[PDB]
DNA sequence: GACTAGGGAGTAATCCCCTTGGCGGTTAAAACGCGGGGGACAGCGCGTACGTGCGTTTAAGCGGTGCTAGAGCTGTCTACGACCAATTGAGCGGCCTCGGCACCGGGATTCTCCAGGG
DNA sequence: CCCTGGAGAATCCCGGTGCCGAGGCCGCTCAATTGGTCGTAGACAGCTCTAGCACCGCTTAAACGCACGTACGCGCTGTCCCCCGCGTTTTAACCGCCAAGGGGATTACTCCCTAGTC
């Protein structure tokens, strides 16, 4: 890596550098120096939260043009969208007085936000579209300047379709024993007093048992006899030898 | 003040209160209770000058703890005075045996 | 003793520091001229045809 | 930290160590060890030897009467 | 709590007007000053117990065997000059 | 092996002295300042804490 | 004298930020193994520098002496230090910078190895 | 026999940008000065007394030279064994992912505490 940074400061050494998400933070000291004309974030959803050091190590990065590519902005909250807008937008510029911030993570809660995940998560009544259309239209208008999405409707002349199929699998006898034991133990522990604390491990190991079944704790073993080893011959060997 | 009238700068009264609390004697010597502060001031001036010189040697404006380390360790008299006490984040003078070299 | 052993050490090490500062200045100017020579020997004015020539060779 | 906890749990539980304390003993032990090692280096360069063996370490430990 | 940072700072400033300090070095100096003070002060206490009785001669003599003589004569001389300055 | 023995003979002794000191201080916790007392009585004092 | 009106506390619902565990991904430090070579050490020879026996003297202990100047205790006083608080300023508790420190790159400079001939 | 041109590679060093904290600035703040007392402990002789300075003549006990002599620290020889530099692998912390409580604040309903006049 150092040998590849040998001609790093040469003005005409290279034009494009490809770097992983786990190496920008590792070598942010050596990356924050060079002036980058363009920066692109592939799979932009890899950064979605405002708590990670991944976003912070790139917020103050010295670049003027930023582009984020993602398959689809998704998950439960729009905080991911707000963080993405901040990352493309960032107000913190060397001048520091233009105050060109998009909108605060809390200031975006008034502008749609809480109504969006309120109505959307209650999509049964979302067909009313009396006040829901207001927030949806506001989000569409506010995202139109920076958005570009095209589904498979643009290319359909030669496109094989997707056929979703769900396969149901039964439960084996000993794995059923394992599942019942674990699930009854978890329901007796979590619902009342317990040890230190344990509530997500129940679901996780239940998932493990449903997924794999007869492993992750024990296998069918290679049966062999017990090896009781004290014996009694050596106790009386001395007495016998003395006698004869 | 008392230090100003004495030409000193260390707070003498704080040391007087410390010695009164320590009760090393019922009636401490009040003829010159800042004298024990004066000798410490002289020693502090010595060590501060040596530390400042050491920091100036390696082009660093601020007193590096290592700079103070070599400042105290270089002086044989200082080593005799304080040699059984270590310093946090200190160091060791580069001492390579001549006969060790190939 | 002599009230000047520490002061003599001061004098020696401050002469050393003055020599170090002189070395600092001369190395500053020598790398300034090094950078000047590098700029003169560096590539200038890629323009269009030359940049496309280097681009097609790299291609 | 693992070694400190292992050697300290043999006395009392809920010790609640403060990381500054373990840093202090860490600095103390490294300083003592480097002093020891330079002393045994001197004790070895005494003899026509440049490789350190238990004899020098034992001699250095016994000479100062640590225990 | 009364820290001693101001006094050491001004001593450094009157002996080096452009040299800074580090936070670790501040604690280093504070501990050095404190433990030297305690060491010489208990030495003075044992020197008071030395004489079959309950000043400045005790402290001068105590600094006279605790630290190397070369700096010890300067210490006692400057202490005496300080008490002469403070006398009137 | 011998260096590991030096740790096993050096760390634990100052650990015992430190814990009995902080017990003598009636403090149900250990602070960095408690190590300094042990270092002072062991003949190897450390500055900075 | 009977009942009326309004607002902060009592009761309560919302939010929502804050973390407990587990698990996967990925880099760095630790862990393990080989060719070969330089460090450890035996075997030995010797010389010369002490290990030792005996003559021939200066010197500490011996044996005692005649005192002589410094050390311990007896009054005695008096200069001074440990006893309240008003103070009021020397200095610390909390915050806000821009600068020296952190640290890496291009280059000059320098430190080291070899297979040959010189 | 042994010296080195070339090459590989570590060093010294100053640009050269980002960061966080050392030092300055602000707001209390509590402890050293200072008036006095009053009585405590050490300086100032003073009488005393007690060990040492130098002196004398002995007494062989140590001290030193001389000669033998002899064996050990050191330096020569050789081998051998074992630890390092480098190449390949595996624990080892660290940071992201998720769905659920805990709780702390935060605000809404309301309900009693408060207080006015026909």
């Amino acid at each position: 890596r150092k040998e590849k940074r040998k001609g790093w400061n040469k003005p005409d050494a290279f034009h494009v550098c490809i770097v992983s998400y786990q190496l920008v933070v590792q070598d942010q000291h050596s990356f924050k120096r060079k002036r980058w004309q363009y920066m692109v974030l592939d799979e932009a959803h890899n950064i979605k939260n405002f708590r990670s050091t991944r976003w912070q190590a790139l917020l103050n990065f010295n670049t003027q043009r930023r582009l984020l590519l993602t398959g689809t902005p998704l998950q439960n909250n729009l905080a991911e969208l707000w963080s993405l807008l901040y990352f493309l937008m960032p107000q913190t510029v060397i001048d520091g007085k233009k105050v060109s911030g998009f909108a605060d993570l809390d200031a975006f809660q008034q502008w749609f936000g809480r109504p969006v995940d309120k109505i959307i998560e209650t999509g049964q009544n979302f067909g009313q579209d009396k006040e829901t259309k207001k927030t949806v239209a506001k989000l569409h208008q506010v995202l139109r300047p920076y958005l570009l999405r095209r589904l498979k409707a643009d290319v359909e002349k030669q496109m094989p379709a997707k056929y979703e199929h769900i396969v149901y699998c039964k439960l084996s006898k000993r794995q059923r024993f394992l599942y019942d034991d674990f699930m009854s133990r978890a329901q007796t522990k979590a619902t009342l007093a317990s040890g230190n604390f344990m509530s997500i491990v129940n679901c996780l190991m239940q998932l493990r048992k449903v997924c794999n079944h007869p492993n992750l704790f024990e296998v069918r073993p290679i049966l062999t006899s017990f090896v009781l080893e004290h014996c009694v011959a050596s106790d009386y060997k001395d007495v016998e030898r003395t006698l004869l | 003040s008392r230090s100003a009238k004495a030409g000193l700068t260390f707070p003498v009264g704080r040391v007087h209160r410390l010695l009164r609390r320590g009760n090393y004697a019922q009636r401490i010597g009040s003829g010159a209770p800042v004298y024990l502060t004066a000798v410490l001031e002289y020693l502090a001036a010595e060590i501060l000058e040596l530390a400042g010189n050491a920091a100036r040697d390696n082009k660093k404006t601020r007193i590096i703890p290592r700079h103070l380390q070599l400042a105290i360790r270089n002086d044989d008299e200082l080593n005799k005075l304080l040699g059984n006490v270590t310093i946090a984040q200190g160091g060791v003078l580069p001492n390579i045996h001549q006969n060790l070299l190939p | 003793r002599r009230t000047s052993k520490r002061s003599s050490v001061m004098e020696n090490t401050m002469k050393v520091y003055e020599k170090l500062s002189k070395a600092e200045k001369k190395r500053k100017i020598i790398q300034e001229r090094i950078r000047k020579h590098k700029e003169q020997e560096s590539q200038h004015m890629l323009t269009q045809e030359e940049r496309l020539r280097i681009a097609k060779e790299t291609e | 930290q693992r070694l400190v906890r292992e050697i300290a749990q043999d006395f009392k539980t809920d010790l609640r160590f403060q990381s500054s304390a373990i840093g202090a003993l860490q600095e103390s032990v490294e300083a003592y060890l480097v002093s020891l090692f330079e002393d045994t280096n001197l004790a070895a360069i005494h003899a026509k030897r440049v490789t350190i063996m238990p004899k020098e370490i034992q001699l250095a430990r016994r000479l100062r009467g640590e225990r | 709590k009364e820290t001693y940072s101001s006094y050491i700072y001004k001593v450094l400033k009157q002996t080096h007007p452009d040299t800074g300090i580090s936070q670790k070095s501040m604690s280093i100096l504070n501990s050095f000053v404190n433990d030297i003070f305690e060491r010489i002060a208990t030495e003075a206490s044992k020197l008071a117990a030395y004489n079959k009785k309950s000043s400045a001669r005790e402290i001068q003599t105590a600094v006279r065997l605790i630290l190397p003589g070369e700096l010890a004569k300067h210490a006692v001389s400057e202490g005496t000059r300080a008490v002469t300055k403070y006398s009137s | 092996e011998e260096v590991r023995a030096v740790l096993k003979s050096f760390l634990e002794s100052v650990i015992r002295d430190s814990v009995t000191y902080t017990e003598h201080a009636k403090r149900k916790t250990v602070t960095s300042l408690d190590v300094v007392y042990a270092l002072k009585r062991q003949g190897r004092t450390l500055y900075g804490f």
